This record gives C-alpha cells, sequence and structure tokens, in this order.
C-alpha cells in the first residue's frame, strides 16, 4: 500500500 | 513534516520533470521488490490522478501520501 511504500522506501 | 513527501517526490523523479509517469513510478516499485503488471500499475495512476491527466502531479502526490 501506499503508506507501505514510504515506510519501505526509507528501510533503503 | 512535507519533507518527507518532497524526499519521495524526489526518489521517484528520474529527471526533474515534476511529473511522476508510470514508467517512473513503476522503476521504483520494481527497485523496492513490487512486481506488478501492466493494469496494477495503471489503476495506481487511475486512482491517485484527480485531473484525468494520465500522471501523479505534486498536489496529487501529496494527497495521496496521506490517503487512508
Amino acid at each position: 500500500k501506499l503508506a507501505h511504500l514510504r515506510a519501505r522506501l526509507k528501510e533503503l | 513534516s512535507e519533507e518527507e513527501i518532497r524526499e519521495a517526490f524526489r526518489v521517484f523523479d528520474k529527471d526533474g520533470n515534476g511529473y511522476i509517469s508510470a514508467a517512473e513510478l513503476r522503476h521504483v516499485m520494481t527497485n523496492l521488490g513490487e512486481k506488478l503488471t501492466d493494469e496494477e500499475v495503471d489503476e495506481m495512476i487511475r486512482e491517485a490522478d484527480i485531473d484525468g491527466d494520465g500522471q501523479v502531479n505534486y498536489e496529487e502526490f501529496v494527497q495521496m501520501m496521506t490517503a487512508k
């Protein structure tokens, strides 16, 4: 999801 | 902070046009490990795009990141 996208994007 | 949104936008844009297309969007998604089909990717744009142009602008980008 969009929220999950921002989460994983911050990880990498 | 809205910087988080701007940061995400900077990562999406692949040149500095300020208009994230399906190609650039798919590129980022794929790099994250998300492998979707042409339809699935287009659906994301169709939902984010409120104007009906075929791309996501800064304004729509901010709204989609704050969606629930």
